[PDB]
């Protein structure tokens, strides 16, 4: 695989990452949208498709002196590692089931599960844009895309 | 010095890599021996 | 990273030596596969099995599966696309699918004198290939024999290997470190359309 | 107070911020949500609130050596140095009366008088995000928030 | 003329831009709005200007050593060197005839054709916001504006 | 599940000189092709296929030699072929020996 998928930041040599620390509440997987709670804790996000004004946070893998990758869920009730993702960063994101990504540069909406789908830019909140020609068919897979 | 839990095991971890393939890069290791070195910016 | 400076553990130099390993084979994977985007005028590249300086020639008998004789009548076929049809001279040089050097060293059948194998008797009958050799890049029925040097495939580096690193700002900066390379190729060719490459199938 | 808010501009240790000039046509206090009119002068917005493209233009506080703090009001028909905030940097804000910050995370619209409110991210442009769970009662608090 | 108008990426002395490069389907002038096709080309936008999602991508000059200016079109089929804008920071767009801007501050939609206009930033996105009191007559006439 | 398991196709008790060398290189190419693996790889075989390795190989009339002779000038690589009464009947085994 010429396309090495083992991090899930990856958005340029000179760009440093923005993090959120936070509790857990479940054990989701390394690149799927969350939301903060009440108290101090983090979890899959579980809101509308069509609601704006979220902001673009997704999870980072966890360290390799921890048991992280890219695979590996988080365990819960802990401090899981963040990323708040600035425009203009390319981040690894994870897309649901049945569409491909043919043309570079669509809009990637959010679907109400914790993973992302092209959606049509007009009745929900456009969070990156595709920057990978592949077609996915599993839920959970990593398409490279940029935040702007 | 270790977990008592874990003590029946040892760890001699030092990698060992990985070896690539038969004739990876034979060809390319031919024409990068022989090659003209221009100045960058010349497309 | 300031923990593995604790346990000794690399973790750098294992990865300095493993992306200048893939830089090497993401350029060699534009030599035999070639990309539409990078284009100036009219000069792009297409890959080594797809460009229109590169002369295309069919197999007709599979070398996987044929005997020591057919090896020979289906190479010089080949080759006569570069001294007959072609017009060019000087030691060709030839390289092998890893299937086909295996196929290459079993037993002859025709020599009696001793033990002798395919690959000596190709490399004793035909002596214009100066280089026999292999390469992974052909995987199946498939090979290419051409001239290497400055009348033929040859290869002209704008920049070498080099690698730095990013410098560090405050206490909890990243380390990072970069590696970049930039060089580009081309087959020889003629104005009424005489080429020096020939790949097989 | 273990939370020390006399500088408006609390955004990292590396982000140095983004300054608009200009001349003043009223005293307002630091914090508070800018326009750009003719001429060259700047004062508050009295926008509505459902109305988007505005860009986000808060009141930085004056030089120490001017009389400047967070709660000194700029003298008139000056220059008045300001803040356009990037995305990605936290800002202390200035809030209304009668709203309490329960969660981090809450969408951060604008009130028509200058300051800002939380307000349903539907039909108002969302400036920011809250960082910082208190309860304000008077109209002029500042409240940290992130630019995002 | 004391604001010369000849680099289209005149944004800070400290801020680099963003490059994505791709072939050509047309031949554009530099400041046009831009949008990625199928393939690996890029042409002009041609979308609706009622349509939210789009990823700000203008034309870059292309570089003095090709024959390249602010003013001279790409030649069509080849690598067209383009920029995508991050949030904050100042380039040349090129708007369309018969609008004039008055106040610095105004809402940047975008019109059709793959040239700007100022809109009503209630129906259409805001891409920039202007930075210059200059009134065009002819189309195709370089404004500066800031990208936040 | 840490041996590779490849199928012999010619039975080498009764095969001839040419089908030998013709089914141990297919052998000895899931180790240099499809496993990357390098060094000297070494054969062990059973003592019914070495018995069946020692008569006249036919191919060669300049002398006398066995076929056991023939694999020892073909394939270099092979550092040491020896036999072992482990094995049974038609199976082999060719692996690395060392700490790698």
């Amino acid at each position: 695989m010429a396309n090495s998928k083992n991090s899930i930041f990856v958005g340029g040599a000179g760009r440093v990452k923005q993090t959120i620390e936070g509790l857990a509440q479940s054990a989701f997987k390394p690149g799927q949208l969350l939301a903060r709670a009440a108290g101090d804790a983090i979890d899959v996000t579980a809101k509308a498709s069509t609601t704006y004004g979220n902001e673009f946070l997704i999870c980072d893998d966890q360290p390799q002196t921890l048991g992280g990758g890219t695979d590996v869920a988080v365990t819960a009730g802990d401090t899981v590692q963040a990323i708040s993702v600035l425009p203009g960063q390319y981040v690894l994101l994870s897309f649901a089931a049945t569409q491909n990504v043919t043309t570079k540069g669509a809009a990637v909406a959010s679907n109400g599960d914790g993973n992302f789908k092209l959606g049509n830019p007009a009745t929900e909140q456009t969070f990156a844009v595709t920057e990978e020609i592949i077609n996915v068919t599993t839920a959970g897979t990593l398409v490279l895309c940029r935040a702007i | 010095m270790q977990r008592v839990d874990e003590m029946y095991r040892l760890v001699d971890s030092t990698g060992t890599g990985e070896d690539r393939d038969w004739g990876n890069q034979t060809l390319l290791g031919r024409l990068l021996s022989q090659a003209q070195t221009v100045s960058i910016g010349k497309k | 990273y300031e923990a593995m400076r604790s346990e000794m553990l690399p973790a750098l130099a294992e990865d300095s030596e493993e992306i200048e390993f893939t830089l090497l084979d993401d350029v060699n994977d534009y030599l035999w596969n070639g990309d539409a985007k990078l284009k100036v005028d009219t000069a792009v590249w297409g890959g080594l099995k797809a460009d229109a300086s590169v002369a295309a020639y069919s197999l007709g008998a599979d070398l996987t599966t044929a005997t020591e004789a057919q090896v020979v009548a289906e190479l010089l076929a080949l080759l006569d696309v570069l001294r007959i049809t072609n017009k060019k001279s000087g030691p060709f040089e030839l390289y092998i699918s890893p299937q086909i050097m295996s196929n290459w060293q079993k037993l002859a059948g025709a020599n009696t004198n001793g033990f002798m194998n395919i690959m000596a008797a190709v490399r004793a009958l035909i002596p214009e290939f100066s280089v026999v050799e292999a390469d992974s890049a052909l995987q199946g029925n498939q090979v290419l024999c051409s001239v290497v040097g400055t009348r033929g495939l040859h290869a002209k580096i704008g920049m070498m290997m080099s690698s730095y690193q990013v410098p560090r700002v405050m206490h909890n900066d990243p380390y990072q470190f970069v590696k970049w390379f930039a060089a580009g190729f081309q087959s020889n060719n003629s104005f009424s359309g005489l080429k020096s490459t020939v790949y097989g199938s």
